[PDB]
C-alpha cells in the first residue's frame, strides 16, 4: 500500500505522483479551472479569470489605502485596482508579443492570437469584476465596515 | 553474554616518539612539509579521526579518550573557578549584603596602569566584576565560607586528574573493543538511570539535606558565620526539625506512601521567593527528585543480557506507514555505525536545550539574588543563546558530514532518508518560498514603518496607536498560564513565572520579575525571529540534502564534504560544498542570535528591569521606549544602539575601560575578517610571489615554501574573525551597559 | 592628531598604490599564471588547480582596490 | 563553447582524459613524447569548463589549457 | 496539598493487587524471556517493580479522590 | 564646503583608481614588448618585483607603526 | 544503435529528474549490462536497484550519465556502458565511447583536434593580433 | 551578500526554483524566454561592489549634510 508513485509511470521524470499532486480531487479541481477546462475559447478563460481576480483586487486597496479614512475610499480603491489591472494587461500584452510567433492556430492559450484573446478577455473581465465589487460595497453597508456594522 | 566487556590490553605503547613527528596520524602529512599549506592541514584535520583510518574501533577509542580529555579540561576549569572564588573574591561580603555588593572574582596585577580595572565593587574589595553567576550558585548550594570553596577546588583538581588518568588508561592501556561501543541499549539504560537518574537523586538529597536549611537560615536574616555546618544538619535531626518538622517523622512516611507529611520541604509553590527573588528551593528539590524517579524508570526500557526490555531496531522497523515506504528501517545501523550521525543529533539537541535553558532561566530565576543581578542574567542568556546556536549549526554540519561520508544508498533503499533525498527539491522550494514570504511580510513592515514615520504619516504605521498587529495567540496563552493556578493546576500556590502575568516581585527596590506584555513590536520581532530561523534552516538543510549530488554537480560526493569548488565551469560552481553552506549558515546564525539578544536586552531594559520607588510605580531603565521605538529600524538604531552605547564609549578612565578597548578591538578584528572574506587566493599568491622575490634577493627564502591560505581556509579564517569580532562587540557593549546602569 | 591622520593617509595611499600597481604589473602574467595575457583583463579564475586561483585577474585587483580607495577617502 | 588546446609539452600520461567528466578529450597517436600519445579535444561543444583536466596535468605550467568563451546550454551545465 | 493516608490494610490490599496483576501481565506480554515455565528472577523483579509502581500510583490517586 | 570637499575628493579617488585600472588594461591589450625593447615600460616590468616588494614593505611599515601608536594611545 | 525497448532499473521516482528541456531541447541515454540485480545511487539523487541484464536510463545532461558510468565502473566493474544523445525529432547520436574504445586508450584513426605545435609560453601577445583575425597561438 | 556568498549555492537554489515553477499548476502556462541562472563570478563581484559603494557614499553624504545642518544650520 504505497501512496506515492512515479509521475505518469515515468520514474525518471522530475516529478512524483502524490495525493496532493495526483489525487482525483486535485485532478478534478485542476481540470475544472478555466485555465484547463475543455471546450472554452481563450476569450472566455480570460473573462472568468479576470472577473475573479479583478473582483478580489478591490478589497485591499479600499481597506488599507492612504484614503481609507476618507469618504472617497471606495472610489480611490477601485481606481487603484483599475490601474493595477491596466498594468497587468500591459504585462500580458508584452508577454504575448515576445513569447509567441504568429501562427494560424488560435484555439490554444500558448499561441499569439489565443494569448491576445486571453488578454482581451482578462481586461474586460477585470473591469467588470472590479465594477461589480465597487457596486456591492457601495450599496451594502455590511461590506463598508467589514462586519463591525453588526456590533 | 550479548552485552559484555571486551578490551584490548596495551594496544598503543606510551611513547614520546610520535610527539616529535607532526603529522604522524596522516599518511599524506607524515612525509613532512614542503609548503606552508602543510602546517594548516596538520592543524585542521588532526581530530578528524575517520579520515586517517578505516577501522571503526580505533576511531571510537580515540573519541572516548578525547571525551575524557575534554572532561578533564572542564573539571580543571571548574576547579579554577572554585579556587579563584575562594582566594580572589569578595564572596563573604556578598553573602552578608547581596543587594549592594557587586560580585567580583578576578583581580589584576598592577603593571601598566591596568590596576584601574580593579573597580570598587563594594564590601571593601577591588577587582574585576564577574557575571558568570557563580556566587548565586554557591549561595544556592549552601556554601557559606571560602574554605568550602577551597575544598571544592581541590575536588575539581582531583577529578581533572582522575579524568586525564582515565583517558590515558582507556586509550593507551585498556582500550575497549568495537562491540563494547556498539551497545546503544545498555548505554541509554546506564546513562538514563545512573547518570541522569542517580545524579538527580543525589542532588535532590543535597538540596533537601544541605541547601534547604542553610538557605532557610540565610533568608531569615542569620549571618553566615553563625549558621551550622552541613554535617551538623545531617546528624542533628532536632536541628533540622526546628526548621522542617516532618524530619521528626523520619523515613517512615516515604516507605508507607504517606508523602504529604513531607509537604513542608517538598513543595509545589511556584512563583518566586520574595526575600531573594529566586525559585523556592523546596520546589526544586521535588523537581529534581521527580526527575530522578522519571529518569530511573526510563532507564529500564531497553533490552539487555536479561530478556526484559525494548529493542530499538524492532521499535524503529515497526513504525512504518503507507506514506513513508519502509519507514524508520535502517536508522539503527546508521546510528550504531556512523559517529557523525550521533554527533549531529546530539549537537542539535544540546543546542536546542541550551536555548531552552536561556529562555527558562531568564523568565524563572532559579538562584537566590540572581534576578536583581541584571548583568548575570543578560550574560547567561546571551552566552547560552550563542552556545545553542553554534551547537545547532554544528549538528547540521556533522549531519552533512555523515551524508557525504558514511551514507550508503544500498543500505538505505526506500527508507525515510531516501524519500527525503527524493523530494529535496520540493522541500527546498517550499522552504525558500516561505522564507521569502517571511522576509517580505516581516522586514517590509519595519521598512514601511520607517517610511511612514519619515513621511510624517504616524496613522499609517504598524503600531499600537495606529493599524495594529495584535499578538492575540501569545496573549491568550499568557492569560491561560496566569489563570492556571487553581483552575488547571489546583495544587500550585503561584504561577510558574510572573512573566505571563501577576504581581511585581521586587527585591531590594529592584524588579526581580514583572509581567512582560506583548504588543505590535513583539509581534514583528517574533516573526523576524521565525524568519531568520527558517532561513538558517533553509541554508543548512539545502547544504545537507545537496551534499552528495545536484543538477549542477552529479558527482559531488566524490569531491568530499569540504572542497572549494568544481572550477569556473557550468557558469561557476563556487561554494558548492556542504561546508560552504555551513559557512553561510554560521553568518545567519550570528544574525539570528544577534537579533534575539538585542530584542532580549531592549525588552528587559524597557519593560521589566528597573527600580521600584514609593507608591509602587516602577521606573524602568529606558523608560518604556520599546513600544514606540522597536517598530522601526531608526528606533533600533537610535534608542537601542546609539543610546545604550554611551556607557562603553565613555568608559575610558574608569574600571569598565577594558570593555571599551575590547569594543574597539572587536571592531578592528571583524573588519580585518572582511579582508579574508571579500578577497581571493590568486592575488595573495602573486603578492607572496613578490615577497618571495624580495626574500630571494637577500638569500633569506625559507625552505618551506610560503603559500597563500586555501580558499576554504580563507573562508574559514574570515568567518572565525568575523564571528569573534561581532560576538566581542556585542559582548563589550552588553556588559559595559548592563554593569553601568544595572 | 594631524600628524597621525596624515601618516594614516600615507598608509592608505601607499597600500592602494600597492594593490593597483601590483594589479597592473602582474596583469600580463605571474608565477601562478604565466599566460594571463591570453585570458584578457577580466576573467573569474584559473580553476582550483595549482593551489587555487581566486581573484587572480587585474580586474579583481581593481575590485580589491576599490574598498581601499573608499577607505582612504573615508 | 569553450576552447581547449593541447600543447606539445604533453607527456601522454592520460590523466586529463581520465579526469574529464564530459568526455571532451581523447588520446591520439603522436611521436613527440616517449609515451607515443598526445591529448586532443574533438568534443569541446560538451566542455563545461570545469578545468579538472588542467588540475590533472602534471607538466610544469600546463600542457592542456581551457579558455572560457561563449556560454551555451551544455557549457553552462543547465539541466533545464 | 493532596491528602495522603498512613499505612493500613487497604493500602496493602491495593499494593498486593497491583503486584499480582503486574505479575500476570508480565507473564502474558513479555516477548523475549505449564504456564509458569521459563519464569525467572529478572522477570519476577520487573513484574514486581511494575507492581510497586502501579500500586504507588493507584494509592496516591485513590487518596486524592477520596476512595482511600 | 563639506559637500564640495567630500564630493570632489571621492571623484578624485574614483579617477585615480580608474587611471590605474585602465593602465592595467593597457598592459593587457596594448603593450607590445617588441616595440618597447629596453624601454622605460620594459624596465618597469623588469623590476616590477622590487617595486611591489618595496610598496608592500612601506605599507606594512606604515600600518604596523601607525596602528601601534593609535592603539597605544587608546 | 539505441534499443528503446531495454528495460529500466527499478526506481520509485524523484524530483531530481529531467525537466521540459529534455523533451524540448535534447535528452541523454545510458545503457549498461549488470551481472546481477544490485542497488546503485542515482546521479540525480536517490537509490535505485538495477536489474540483472540490460539497463536503460534517461538523463538531462551528459555529465550525469558519465558520472553514473564512472560510479558503476569503480563500484560494480561495469565497462560496457554506452551513452547516446536523443533529440525530439527522434535522431539518436551515439556519444560514448565514440569509436568503441575508451578515450584514455589510443585507437587508430583518431585525429588530433586543437593540438598546438609549440609550448604555451610561445603564444602571441594581444598587440600583434589586435584589429586582426590572427589567432594568439600563431 | 554578493561578496561573501558565492555562486554554486545560488545556482542550485535556482535549479530548485526552476523545478518549482515547472511543476506548479497555473504557473507553468507561463514560460521564461531566457533560462534563469545565477550571476557570474565577476558580475557578482561587481554587483556587490556597486551596492557596497552606493551604501558608502549615501551613508557618508547623509551623515555629513544632516550633521552640519543640525549643528550649524
Ligand atoms: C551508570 C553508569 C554510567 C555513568 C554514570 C556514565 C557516565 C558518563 N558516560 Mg557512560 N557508559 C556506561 C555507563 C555509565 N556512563 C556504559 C555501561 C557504557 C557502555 C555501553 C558507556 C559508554 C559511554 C561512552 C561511549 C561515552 C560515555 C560518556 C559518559 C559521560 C558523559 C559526559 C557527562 O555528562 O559527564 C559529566 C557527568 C559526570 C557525572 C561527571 C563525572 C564523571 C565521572 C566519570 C562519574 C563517575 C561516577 C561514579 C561511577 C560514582 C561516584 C559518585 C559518588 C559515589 C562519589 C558520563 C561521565 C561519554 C564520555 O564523555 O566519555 C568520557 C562517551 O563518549 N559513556
Ligand atoms: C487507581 C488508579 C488511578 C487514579 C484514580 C489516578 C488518578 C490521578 N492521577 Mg495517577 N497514576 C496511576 C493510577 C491512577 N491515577 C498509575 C498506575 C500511575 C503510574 C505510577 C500513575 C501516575 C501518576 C502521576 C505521575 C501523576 C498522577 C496524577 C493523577 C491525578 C491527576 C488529575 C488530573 O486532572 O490529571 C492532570 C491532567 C492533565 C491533562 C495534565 C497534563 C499532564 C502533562 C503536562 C501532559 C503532557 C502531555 C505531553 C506533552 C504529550 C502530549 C503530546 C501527544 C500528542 C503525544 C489523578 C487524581 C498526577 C498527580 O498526582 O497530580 C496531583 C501526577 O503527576 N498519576
Ligand atoms: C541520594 C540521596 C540522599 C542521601 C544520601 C540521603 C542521606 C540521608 N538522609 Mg535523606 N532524603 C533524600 C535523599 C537522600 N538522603 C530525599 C530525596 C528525601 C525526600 C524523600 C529524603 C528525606 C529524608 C528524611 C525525611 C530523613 C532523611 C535522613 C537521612 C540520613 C539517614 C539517616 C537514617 O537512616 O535515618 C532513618 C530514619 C528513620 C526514622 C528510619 C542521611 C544523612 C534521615 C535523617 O537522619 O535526617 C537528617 C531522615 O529523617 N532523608
Ligand atoms: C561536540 C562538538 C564537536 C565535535 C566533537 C566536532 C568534531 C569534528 N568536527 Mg565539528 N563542529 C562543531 C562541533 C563539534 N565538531 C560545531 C559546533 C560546529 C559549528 C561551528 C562545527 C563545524 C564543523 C565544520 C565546518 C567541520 C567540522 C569538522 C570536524 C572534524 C574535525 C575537526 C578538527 O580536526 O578540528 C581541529 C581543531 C581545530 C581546527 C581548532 C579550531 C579552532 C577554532 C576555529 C578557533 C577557536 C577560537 C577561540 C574559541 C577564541 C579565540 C579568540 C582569542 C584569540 C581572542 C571532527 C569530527 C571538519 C571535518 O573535517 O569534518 C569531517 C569540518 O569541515 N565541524
Ligand atoms: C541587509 C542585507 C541583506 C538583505 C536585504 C538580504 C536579502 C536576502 N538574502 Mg541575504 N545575506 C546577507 C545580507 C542580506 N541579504 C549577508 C551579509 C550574507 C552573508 C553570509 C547573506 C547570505 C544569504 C544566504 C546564504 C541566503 C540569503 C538569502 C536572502 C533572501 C531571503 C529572502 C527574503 O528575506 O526576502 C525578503 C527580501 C528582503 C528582506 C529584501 C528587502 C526587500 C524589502 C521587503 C523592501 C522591498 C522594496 C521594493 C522591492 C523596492 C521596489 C522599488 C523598485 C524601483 C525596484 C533575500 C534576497 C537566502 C535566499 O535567497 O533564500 C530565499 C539564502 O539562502 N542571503
Ligand atoms: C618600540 C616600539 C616598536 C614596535 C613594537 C615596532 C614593531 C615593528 N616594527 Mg618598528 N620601529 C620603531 C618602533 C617599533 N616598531 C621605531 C622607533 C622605528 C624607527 C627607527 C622603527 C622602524 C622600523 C622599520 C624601518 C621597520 C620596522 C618594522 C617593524 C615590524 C617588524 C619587526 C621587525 O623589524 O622585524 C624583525 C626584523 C626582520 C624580520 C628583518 C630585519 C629588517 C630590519 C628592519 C632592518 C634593519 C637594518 C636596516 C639596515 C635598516 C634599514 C632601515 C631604513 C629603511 C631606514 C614590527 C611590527 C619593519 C616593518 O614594518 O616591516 C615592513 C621595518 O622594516 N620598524
Ligand atoms: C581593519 C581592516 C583591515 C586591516 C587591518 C587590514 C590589514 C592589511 N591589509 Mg587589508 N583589506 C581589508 C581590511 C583590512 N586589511 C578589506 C576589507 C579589504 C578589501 C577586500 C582589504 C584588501 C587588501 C588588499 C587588496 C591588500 C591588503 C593589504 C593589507 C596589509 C598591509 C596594509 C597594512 O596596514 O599593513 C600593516 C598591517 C596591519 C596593520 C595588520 C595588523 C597587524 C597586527 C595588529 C599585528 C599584531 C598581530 C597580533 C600580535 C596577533 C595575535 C593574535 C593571537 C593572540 C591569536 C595588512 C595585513 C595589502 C598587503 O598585503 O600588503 C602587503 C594588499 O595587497 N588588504
Ligand atoms: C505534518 C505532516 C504529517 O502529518 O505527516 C503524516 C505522514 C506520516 O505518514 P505515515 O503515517 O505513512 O508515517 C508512518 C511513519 O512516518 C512513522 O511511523 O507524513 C507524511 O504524509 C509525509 C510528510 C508530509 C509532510 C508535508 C509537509
Ligand atoms: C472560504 C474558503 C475557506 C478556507 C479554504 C479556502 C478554500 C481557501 C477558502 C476559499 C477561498 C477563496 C478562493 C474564495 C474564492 C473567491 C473569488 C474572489 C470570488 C469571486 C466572485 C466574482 C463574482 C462575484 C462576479 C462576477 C461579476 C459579475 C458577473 C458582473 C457584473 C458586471 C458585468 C461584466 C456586466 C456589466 C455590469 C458589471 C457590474 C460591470
Ligand atoms: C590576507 C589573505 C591571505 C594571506 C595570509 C597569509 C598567507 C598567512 C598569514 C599567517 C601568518 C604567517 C601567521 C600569523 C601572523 C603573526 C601575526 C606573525 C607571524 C609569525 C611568524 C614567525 C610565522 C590569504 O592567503 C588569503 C587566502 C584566501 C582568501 C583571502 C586571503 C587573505 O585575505
Ligand atoms: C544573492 C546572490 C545571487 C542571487 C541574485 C539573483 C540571481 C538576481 C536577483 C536580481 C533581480 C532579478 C533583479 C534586481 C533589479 C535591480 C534592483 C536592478 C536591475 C536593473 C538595472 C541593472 C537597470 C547570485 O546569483 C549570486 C551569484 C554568484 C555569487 C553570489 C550570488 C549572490 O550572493
Ligand atoms: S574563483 Fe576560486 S572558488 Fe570560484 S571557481 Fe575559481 S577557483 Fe573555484
Ligand atoms: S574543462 Fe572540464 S569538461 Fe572541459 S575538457 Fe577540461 S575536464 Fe573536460
Ligand atoms: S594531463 Fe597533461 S600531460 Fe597528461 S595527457 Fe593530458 S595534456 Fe598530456
Amino acid at each position: 500500500s504505497q501512496f506515492i508513485k512515479p509521475y505518469n509511470d515515468d520514474p525518471f521524470v522530475g516529478n512524483l505522483a502524490t495525493p496532493v499532486s495526483t489525487s482525483s480531487f486535485t485532478k478534478s479541481l485542476l481540470s475544472n479551472l478555466p485555465a484547463y477546462r475543455a471546450g472554452l475559447s481563450p476569450l472566455l478563460r480570460g473573462v472568468e479569470i479576470g472577473l475573479t481576480h479583478g473582483y478580489f483586487l478591490v478589497g485591499p486597496f479600499y481597506k488599507l489605502g492612504p484614503l481609507r479614512n476618507s469618504d472617497v475610499a471606495l472610489l480611490s480603491g477601485f481606481f487603484s485596482a483599475l490601474g493595477l489591472i491596466i498594468i497587468l494587461v500591459a504585462c500580458l500584452t508584452i508577454y504575448g508579443v515576445v513569447s509567441f510567433e504568429e501562427t494560424e492556430a488560435k484555439d490554444q492559450l500558448q499561441t499569439a492570437k489565443g494569448w491576445r484573446q486571453f488578454t482581451s478577455g482578462w481586461l474586460v473581465g477585470s473591469v467588470g469584476g472590479a465594477s461589480f465589487a465597487y457596486i456591492l460595497i457601495s450599496n451594502i453597508p455590511f461590506l463598508q465596515t467589514a462586519g463591525m456594522s453588526m456590533l | 553474554k550479548k552485552v559484555s566487556i571486551t578490551v584490548d590490553r596495551d594496544p598503543v605503547a606510551t611513547s614520546f616518539e610520535k610527539w616529535a613527528q607532526p603529522g604522524h596520524f596522516s599518511r599524506t602529512l607524515a612525509k613532512g612539509p614542503k609548503t606552508t599549506t602543510w602546517i594548516w592541514n596538520l592543524h585542521a584535520d588532526v581530530h578528524d579521526f575517520d579520515s586517517h583510518t578505516n577501522s571503526l574501533e580505533d576511531i571510537s577509542r580515540k573519541i572516548f579518550s578525547a571525551h575524557f580529555g575534554q572532561l578533564s579540561i572542564i573539571f580543571l576549569w571548574l576547579s579554577g573557578m572554585y579556587f579563584h572564588g575562594a582566594r580572589f573574591s569578595n564572596y563573604s561580603a556578598w553573602l552578608s549584603n547581596p543587594t549592594a555588593v557587586k560580585p567580583s572574582a578576578q583581580v589584576v596585577w598592577p603593571i601598566v596602569g591596568q590596576e584601574i580595572l580593579n573597580g570598587d565593587v563594594g564590601g571593601g574589595f577591588q577587582g574585576v566584576q564577574v557575571t558568570s553567576g557563580f556566587f548565586q550558585i554557591w549561595r544556592a548550594s549552601g556554601i557559606t565560607s571560602e574554605v568550602e570553596l577551597y575544598w571544592c577546588a581541590l575536588a575539581g583538581l582531583l577529578m581533572s586528574g582522575l579524568m586525564i588518568f582515565a583517558g590515558w588508561f582507556h586509550y593507551h592501556k585498556a582500550a575497549p573493543k568495537l562491540e563494547w561501543f556498539q551497545n546503544a541499549e545498555s548505554m541509554l539504560n546506564h546513562h538514563l538511570s545512573g547518570l541522569l537518574g542517580l545524579g538527580c537523586l543525589s542532588w535532590a538529597g543535597h538540596q533537601i539535606h544541605i541547601s534547604l536549611p542553610v538557605n532557610k537560615l540565610l533568608d531569615a536574616g542569620v549571618a553566615p558565620q553563625e549558621i551550622p555546618l552541613p554535617h551538623e544538619f545531617l546528624v542533628n535531626r532536632d536541628l533540622m526539625a526546628q526548621l522542617y518538622p516532618s524530619f521528626s517523622k523520619g523515613l517512615v512516611p516515604f516507605f508507607t506512601l504517606n508523602w504529604s507529611e513531607y509537604s513542608d520541604f517538598l513543595t509545589f509553590k511556584g512563583g518566586l521567593n520574595p526575600v531573594t527573588g529566586g525559585l523556592w528551593l523546596s520546589d526544586t528539590a521535588h523537581h529534581h527528585l521527580a526527575l530522578a524517579v522519571l529518569f530511573i524508570v526510563a532507564g529500564h526500557m531497553y533490552r539487555t543480557n536479561w530478556g526484559i526490555g525494548h529493542s530499538m531496531k524492532e521499535i524503529l522497523e515497526a513504525h512504518k506507514g503507507p506514506f513513508t515506504g519502509e519507514g524508520h528501517k535502517g536508522l539503527y545501523e546508521i546510528l550504531t555505525t556512523s559517529w557523525h550521525a550521533q554527533l549531529a543529533i546530539n549537537l542539535a539537541m544540546m543546542g536546542s536545550v541550551s536555548i531552552i535553558v536561556a529562555h527558562h532561566m531568564y523568565a524563572m530565576p532559579p538562584y537566590p539574588y540572581i534576578a536583581t543581578d541584571y548583568p548575570t542574567q543578560l550574560s547567561i542568556f546571551t552566552h547560552h543563546m550563542w552556545i545553542g546556536g553554534f551547537c545547532v549549526v554544528g549538528g547540521a554540519a556533522h549531519a552533512g558530514i555523515f551524508m557525504v561520508r558514511d551514507y550508503n544508498p544500498a543500505q538505505n533503499y526506500n527508507n525515510l532518508l531516501d524519500r527525503v533525498i527524493r523530494h529535496r527539491d520540493a522541500i527546498i522550494s517550499h522552504l525558500n518560498w516561505i522564507c521569502i514570504f517571511l522576509g517580505f511580510h516581516s522586514f517590509g513592515l519595519y521598512i514601511h514603518n520607517d517610511t511612514m514615520r519619515a513621511l510624517g504619516r504616524t496613522q499609517d504605521m504598524f503600531s499600537d496607536t495606529a493599524i495594529q498587529l495584535k499578538p492575540v495567540f501569545a496573549q491568550w496563552v499568557q492569560s491561560i498560564h496566569t489563570l492556571a493556578p487553581g483552575n488547571t493546576t489546583p495544587n500550585a500556590l503561584a504561577t510558574a513565572s510572573y512573566a505571563f502575568g501577576g504581581d511585581v516581585v521586587a527585591v531590594g527596590n529592584k524588579v526581580a520579575m514583572m509581567p512582560i506584555s506583548l504588543g505590535t513590536a513583539d509581534f514583528m520581532v517574533h516573526h523576524i525571529h521565525a524568519f531568520t530561523i527558517h532561513v538558517t534552516v533553509l541554508i543548512l538543510l539545502k547544504g545537507v540534502l545537496f551534499s552528495r549530488n545536484s543538477r549542477l554537480i552529479p558527482d559531488k560526493a566524490n569531491l568530499g564534504f569540504r572542497f572549494p569548488c568544481d572550477g569556473p565551469g557550468r557558469g561557476g560552481t563556487c561554494q558548492s560544498s556542504a561546508w560552504d553552506s555551513v559557512f553561510l549558515g554560521l553568518f545567519w546564525m550570528y544574525n539570528c542570535i544577534s537579533v534575539v539578544i538585542f530584542h532580549f536586552s531592549w525588552k528587559m531594559q524597557s519593560d521589566v528591569w528597573g527600580t521600584v520607588q514609593a507608591d509602587g510605580t516602577v521606573t524602568h531603565i529606558t523608560g518604556g521606549n520599546f513600544a514606540q521605538s522597536a517598530i522601526t529600524i531608526n528606533g533600533w538604531l537610535r534608542d537601542f544602539l546609539w543610546a545604550q552605547a554611551s556607557q562603553v564609549i565613555q568608559s575610558y578612565g574608569s574600571a569598565l575601560s577594558a570593555y571599551g578597548l575590547i569594543f574597539l578591538g572587536a571592531h578592528f578584528i571583524w573588519a580585518f575578517s572582511l579582508m579574508f572574506l571579500f578577497s581571493g587566493r590568486g592575488y595573495w599568491q602573486e603578492l607572496i610571489e613578490s615577497i618571495v622575490w624580495a626574500h630571494n634577493k637577500l638569500n633569506v627564502a625559507p625552505a618551506i615554501q610560503p603559500r597563500a591560505l586555501s580558499i576554504t581556509q580563507g573562508r574559514a579564517v574570515g568567518l572565525a574573525h568575523y564571528l569573534l569580532g561581532g560576538i566581542g562587540t556585542t559582548w563589550a557593549f552588553f556588559l559595559a551597559r548592563i554593569i553601568s546602569v544595572g | 592628531g594631524d600628524f597621525l591622520i596624515h601618516h594614516a593617509i600615507a598608509l592608505a595611499l601607499h597600500t592602494t598604490t600597492l594593490i593597483l600597481v601590483k594589479g597592473a604589473l602582474d596583469a600580463r602574467g605571474s608565477k601562478l599564471m604565466p599566460d594571463k595575457k591570453d585570458f584578457g583583463y577580466s576573467f573569474p579564475c584559473d580553476g582550483p588547480g595549482r593551489g587555487g586561483t581566486c581573484d587572480i585577474s587585474a580586474w579583481d585587483a581593481f575590485y580589491l582596490s576599490m574598498f581601499w580607495m573608499l577607505n582612504t577617502i573615508g | 563553447s569553450h576552447s581547449v588546446k593541447v600543447y606539445d609539452t604533453c607527456i601522454g600520461c592520460t590523466q586529463c582524459v581520465r579526469a574529464c567528466p564530459c568526455d571532451v578529450l581523447e588520446m591520439v597517436s603522436w611521436d613527440g613524447c616517449k609515451a607515443g600519445q598526445i591529448a586532443s579535444a574533438p568534443r569541446t561543444e560538451d566542455c563545461i569548463g570545469c578545468k579538472r583536466c588542467e588540475t590533472a596535468c602534471p607538466t610544469d605550467f600546463l600542457s592542456v589549457r581551457v579558455y572560457l568563451g561563449g556560454e551555451t546550454t551544455r557549457s553552462m551545465g543547465l539541466a533545464y | 496539598v493532596p491528602q495522603t493516608v498512613a499505612w493500613s490494610a487497604k493500602t496493602g490490599a491495593v499494593m498486593v493487587l497491583s503486584n499480582i496483576l503486574c505479575i500476570v501481565a508480565g507473564r502474558y506480554v513479555i516477548q523475549v524471556k505449564g504456564s509458569f515455565a521459563g519464569f525467572g528472577l529478572p522477570e519476577l523483579l520487573a513484574s514486581t517493580s511494575l507492581g510497586h509502581i502501579v500500586g504507588s500510583g493507584a494509592i496516591l490517586g485513590l487518596s486524592y479522590v477520596g476512595v482511600l | 564646503q563639506s559637500a564640495l570637499y567630500t564630493h570632489h575628493q571621492y571623484i578624485a579617488g574614483f579617477l585615480m583608481v580608474g587611471a590605474f585600472a585602465h593602465g592595467a588594461i593597457f598592459f593587457v591589450r596594448d603593450y607590445d614588448p617588441e616595440q618597447n625593447k629596453n624601454n622605460v615600460l620594459a624596465r618597469i616590468l623588469d623590476h616590477k618585483e622590487a617595486i611591489i616588494s618595496h610598496l608592500s614593505w612601506v605599507s606594512l611599515f606604515l600600518g604596523f607603526h601607525t596602528l601601534g601608536i593609535y592603539v597605544h594611545n587608546d | 544503435t539505441l534499443n528503446l525497448q531495454i528495460p529500466s532499473p527499478t526506481f520509485e521516482g524523484s524530483t531530481g529528474g529531467w525537466l521540459r528541456a529534455a523533451e524540448v531541447e535534447e535528452k541523454y541515454a545510458i545503457t549498461w549490462t549488470s551481472p546481477k540485480e544490485q542497488v546503485f545511487e542515482m546521479p540525480t539523487g536517490g537509490a535505485a536497484i538495477m536489474r540483472q541484464g540490460e539497463n536503460l536510463l534517461y538523463l538531462a545532461r551528459k555529465e550525469q550519465c558519465l558520472a553514473l558510468a564512472t560510479q558503476v565502473k569503480n563500484s560494480f566493474k561495469i565497462t560496457d556502458y554506452k551513452v547516446y544523445r536523443i533529440f525530439p525529432s527522434g535522431e539518436v547520436q551515439y556519444l560514448h565511447p565514440k569509436d568503441g574504445v575508451f578515450p584514455e586508450k589510443v585507437n587508430a584513426g583518431r585525429v588530433g583536434v586543437g593540438n598546438v605545435s609549440h609550448s604555451i609560453g610561445k603564444n602571441l601577445n594581444p598587440a600583434q593580433i589586435k584589429f586582426t583575425s590572427k589567432s594568439f597561438n600563431g | 551578500m554578493f561578496l561573501i556568498s558565492w555562486r554554486g549555492y545560488w545556482q542550485e537554489l535556482i535549479e530548485t526554483l526552476v523545478w518549482a515553477h515547472e511543476r506548479t499548476p497555473l504557473a507553468n502556462l507561463v514560460r521564461w524566454k531566457d533560462k534563469p541562472v545565477a550571476l557570474s563570478i565577476v558580475q557578482a563581484r561587481l554587483v556587490g561592489l556597486i551596492h557596497f559603494t552606493a551604501g558608502y557614499i549615501f551613508t557618508y553624504a547623509a551623515f555629513v549634510i544632516a550633521s552640519t545642518t543640525g549643528k550649524f544650520g
